[PDB]
RNA sequence: GGUUCGUGGUAGGAGAGCGUUCUAAGGGCGGUGAAGUCAGACCGGAAGGACUGGUGGAGCGCUUAGAAGUGAGAAUGCCG
RNA sequence: GAAAGUUAUAAAUGAAGCGGUCUGGAAAGGCCCGCCAAAGACGGUAACAGCCCGGUAGUUGAAAUGGCUUUCCCUCCAGAGUGGAUCCUGAGUACGACGGAACACGUGAAAUUCCGUCGGAAUCCGGGAGGACCAUCUCCCAAGGCUAAAUACUCCCUAGUGACCGAUAGUGAACCAGUACCGUGAGGGAAAGGUGAAAAGCACCCCGGAAGGGGAGUGAAACAGUUCCUGAAACCGUGUGCCUACAAGUAGUUAGAGCCCGUUAAUGGGUGAUAGCGUGCCUUUUGUAGAAUGAACCGGCGAGUUACGAUUUGUUGCAAGGUUAAGCGGAAAAAGCGGAGCCGUAGCGAAAGCGAGUCUGAAUAGGGCGCAUAAGUAACAGGUCGUAGACCCGAAACCAGGUGAUC
């Protein structure tokens, strides 16, 4: 029996053009151009889930550094004192205190400063 | 159509009782003044088709 | 139960189709490689070809001849003949009567493999020396037809 | 083994069927194989397409091999052309095949003994009608509770049994030597007369 | 159901599957609106599958098997 | 040349529901009740009909012509044995030399058959063949002719079937198709199906020369109005929510304010100032973003298949056994019959031959191949191979029959 190729080719191709919604020009209209724009976007999104974790740690580090220099300390000396004393708070929350609750950040900076002095 | 048997191989090959192929040595025609008696006394015997050659000529002699 | 047919498991398999996309491993080149004589349609060499080197069958000599008057016998051993009853006149007609001998090519020859306990009176065209001796050791009698 | 009924629908004694025919353990793997082969041997296989050597036309090279700027072409009936030939397609062919004779006998016994374990076999004293009457067959067919598709197997009977059941939709009549795996499996119940049971056991 | 060791990949080997047309049996829905077509922010590990609404105006699914003219983005490919 | 019967070529009769009710433009549909059936095949009828129509099963029918069978008429006809004096039984024939061909057989140790050219028999006390040839034996009578059925094919007619196509498919041609068109000619050779159940195919009014529109009307529907069912994508436009004229860009992705919305309701939708990262897809390559190749875009079409054999794996039946082929039978069935044949059960040797052994050899030696140490077979499914175009497209060229000196 003959199997003519209807109703299946269009359904699969149209599902790709829908994912290319918002692209410039023919990248959201024509299948071939939109097909390789969808594959590239998946490739860009795959490795940007890795840099998103790198991008934020650099932001926290550069922000704890700014608040620590207001207490006659550098970031590196602050981190050495905290680990030496035993405080286990990570960069995400140390940066949170430096912006929202700067009063408590000075409390942690005192513990780090004392541990570096015996 | 049923496949044909290689007629040039059926004249000089021979099947044993275990499915192997037996042949004769191939340096005994006319230059017997250049070969020692030790060579000639051993080239008159028979030999077996090696495994490498067998895999290449299985289908040519399938029906004897 | 025509709506619940289930063939025996392992008795049937789904065939392989090549050249249907790269997600199946048999896509672009369809299991053929790249750009040879074996990658072409209808390509390939003879069954015994070796690319110009002399074939194996052409560096060994022929041997022998075929006898037109060759005689080939139907072989029955001693163990099969033990199924008869004592004193039975074993005859080539009886052998083909039971169907133990399907075709008597040029005759019947009894060989001496196994053992015989019944005292029989066998008849055939040929006997092996050990087979005739063994039958005579059990009070038998062999007469050549 | 089985209660024997009369045409009027009343009990009429008991009949014992052969245990080597109606009482063996069914082999379901065998029955499926025979059913598939019997269905595949029913198709005509009258189908065909035209190659590139059978479509009218072709031969002449459409244009010059080099210089024109078009692609290389050799005929207008090539497979990739609009009116060209088909590459492989169908061809006239037979599909029939047959299993070894002993396997075909074991499938008949198994399908004919599974209808006993399911209580779907009705032995009957004798079926006959003086004149063909489709109205009387329906009245008969309700005296015994079937209400579905059935296979009527009659050996002696008469010619009025086939005439008076031809118009019914799910009712088929066979003369007791045409019994087969596919026909038995295609129907729900199996009404067989006592005389037809004797002939069936004689064969197998 | 646990423990240990693993899980980049071209040519290539092995396995399990999705989807299309037709056939058989069972069971179904449809002028109170079938297939098709359009839109959507739903579901599955993938191929893919539902639901709701607009158009359309008469056919089409589901389950288990079977058979193939079986799935296209490229051939200076053919036609529009 | 007559008669009887049959059949083909027109046809006749032919059962049973206007059943009630719901939706609906329309009932054949849903629900609830009846009936016919040797008729529940097919098609039509305003949606899906055994009971509305043409019909169907069954039973009937032929003035006329063709066909067949039988009979009558008609026509024509000697067949058995015993003898064997004597006579007849296919002449430039059979054969042979030379040169070719057909025989599965390529001149070969080449029988057999045929052709051209030369030579050239016997004839029953005879002649030919049995794969050079001679002797014996066996079988048979050449150089004259005729012969039905079993076999091959389908331009056609009748009745049917399909796990065949469904308008780029299926015939080149579903439509005034070998047509239009192209060529001096032989020759090559298309595109093109669908209003609606019913034309009920828009009376009349308004703008306009008209075409074409806006009302009104028919219709279930006119966003069904004369390429008219459905009406996708490329492509062309109108309106609008967010952004955009100091900016260096494979156009996206990750973070993200502001503004605008409100979903298959869930860590929702649209657009996005700004910041980080980021050189298309395929092919061919040691290596390509590549200034190496292909693609203007969208849609349809477009490439490992089938038959017969070989081998290996899986499944099933039987098992030292397994299995039938052609064919008879039948419904394009299923049994049944059919054992002819094939594979296995024993191998070794060139062969005679011997045989659980055998060959080589002077050998009781040694060694090679085998048994000891035994599972095959039939059918189906997967992989691969062989013969076929064999995976799809592509040459320049070769041969055969023809058409051309209107240039
Ligand atoms: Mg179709
Ligand atoms: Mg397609
Ligand atoms: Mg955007
Ligand atoms: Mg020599
Ligand atoms: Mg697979
Ligand atoms: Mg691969
Ligand atoms: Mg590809
Ligand atoms: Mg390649
Ligand atoms: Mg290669
Ligand atoms: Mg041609
Ligand atoms: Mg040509
Ligand atoms: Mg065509
Ligand atoms: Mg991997
Ligand atoms: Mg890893
Ligand atoms: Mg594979
Ligand atoms: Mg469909
Ligand atoms: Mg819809
Ligand atoms: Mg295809
Ligand atoms: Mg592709
Ligand atoms: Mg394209
Ligand atoms: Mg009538
Ligand atoms: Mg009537
Ligand atoms: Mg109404
Ligand atoms: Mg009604
Ligand atoms: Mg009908
Ligand atoms: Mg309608
Ligand atoms: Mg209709
Ligand atoms: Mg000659
Ligand atoms: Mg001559
Ligand atoms: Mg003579
Ligand atoms: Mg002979
Ligand atoms: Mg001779
Ligand atoms: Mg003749
Ligand atoms: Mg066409
Ligand atoms: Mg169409
Ligand atoms: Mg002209
Ligand atoms: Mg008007
Ligand atoms: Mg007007
Ligand atoms: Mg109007
Ligand atoms: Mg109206
Ligand atoms: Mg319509
Ligand atoms: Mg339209
Ligand atoms: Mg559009
Ligand atoms: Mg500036
Ligand atoms: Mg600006
Ligand atoms: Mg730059
Ligand atoms: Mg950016
Ligand atoms: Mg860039
Ligand atoms: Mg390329
Ligand atoms: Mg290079
Ligand atoms: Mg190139
Ligand atoms: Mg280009
Ligand atoms: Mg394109
Ligand atoms: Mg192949
Ligand atoms: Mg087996
Ligand atoms: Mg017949
Ligand atoms: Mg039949
Ligand atoms: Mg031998
Ligand atoms: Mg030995
Ligand atoms: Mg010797
Ligand atoms: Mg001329």
């Amino acid at each position: 029996p003959r199997v003519k190729g209807g109703t299946v080719t269009r359904k699969r191709r149209k599902k790709i053009v829908k994912l290319a919604k918002g692209y410039y020009g023919s990248k959201h209209l024509l299948f071939k151009v939109a097909n390789q724009a969808v594959m590239k976007s998946y490739q860009y999104a795959y490795r940007d889930r890795r840099q998103k974790k790198r991008d934020f740690r650099r932001l926290w580090i550069a922000r704890i550094n700014a608040a620590a220099r207001m207490q006659d300390l550098s970031y590196s000396k602050l981190m050495h004192g905290l680990k030496l004393a035993g405080i286990d708070i990570n960069r995400k929350m140390l940066a949170d205190l430096a912006v929202n609750d700067i009063a408590s950040f000075n409390t942690l900076a005192d513990s780090a400063k004392k541990a570096l002095a015996k | 159509p049923k496949m044909k048997t290689h007629r040039g191989s059926a004249k000089r090959f021979k099947r044993t009782g275990s499915g192997k192929l037996k042949r004769r040595h191939g340096f005994t025609s006319h230059m017997f003044a250049n070969k020692s008696q030790k060579q000639k006394r051993k080239l008159r015997k028979s030999a077996m088709v090696s495994a490498g050659d067998f895999k290449r000529i299985r289908q040519m002699v399938a029906k004897m | 139960k025509l709506h619940e047919l289930k063939p025996s498991e392992g008795s049937r398999k789904e065939r392989n189709r090549v050249g249907r996309g790269t997600g199946s491993g048999n896509g672009k080149t369809s299991g053929r490689g790249h750009k040879g004589q074996k990658a072409r349609s209808g390509g390939g060499v003879r069954l015994g070809f070796e690319g110009g080197q002399l074939p194996l069958f052409r560096r060994i000599p022929k041997r022998g001849f075929t006898n037109i008057n060759r005689k080939e016998f139907a072989i029955v051993n001693l163990d099969v003949l033990n199924r008869f009853e004592d004193g039975t006149e074993v005859t080539p007609e009886l052998l083909i009567e039971t169907g133990i001998i399907r075709n008597e090519k040029s005759g019947i020859k009894i060989l001496s493999d196994g053992n015989i306990e019944k005292k029989l009176t066998v008849k055939a065209n040929k006997f092996s020396a050990a087979a005739k001796e063994a039958i005579e050791a059990a009070g038998g009698k062999t007469e050549v037809i | 083994k089985l209660s024997l009924l009369k045409q009027d629908g009343t009990n009429a004694g008991e009949i014992t069927l052969n245990d080597t025919v109606f009482g063996i353990e069914p082999n379901e793997k065998v029955v499926v194989d025979v059913i598939l082969s019997q269905r595949a041997s029913l198709r005509q296989g009258t189908h065909k397409v035209k190659n590139r050597s059978e479509v009218r036309g072709g031969g002449r090279k459409p244009w010059r091999q080099k210089g024109t700027g078009r692609a290389r072409q050799g005929s207008i009936r090539s497979p990739q052309w609009r009116g060209g030939g088909v590459v492989f397609g169908p061809t006239p062919r037979s599909y029939a095949y047959k299993l070894p004779k002993k396997v075909r006998r074991l499938a008949i016994k198994s399908i004919l003994s599974s209808k006993v374990n399911e209580e779907k076999l009705v032995v009957l004293e004798g079926l006959t009608f003086d004149a063909p009457k489709t109205k009387e067959f329906a009245a008969f067919l309700k005296n015994i509770s079937v209400d579905t598709k059935a296979l009527i197997v009659v050996a002696g009977e008469s010619e009025n049994v086939e005439l008076s059941a031809r118009n019914l939709q799910g009712i088929t009549v066979i003369p007791a030597e045409s019994i087969s795996v596919l026909e038995v499996a295609k129907h729900d119940k199996l009404i067989i007369t006592k005389a037809a049971v004797e002939k069936v056991e004689e064969v197998l």
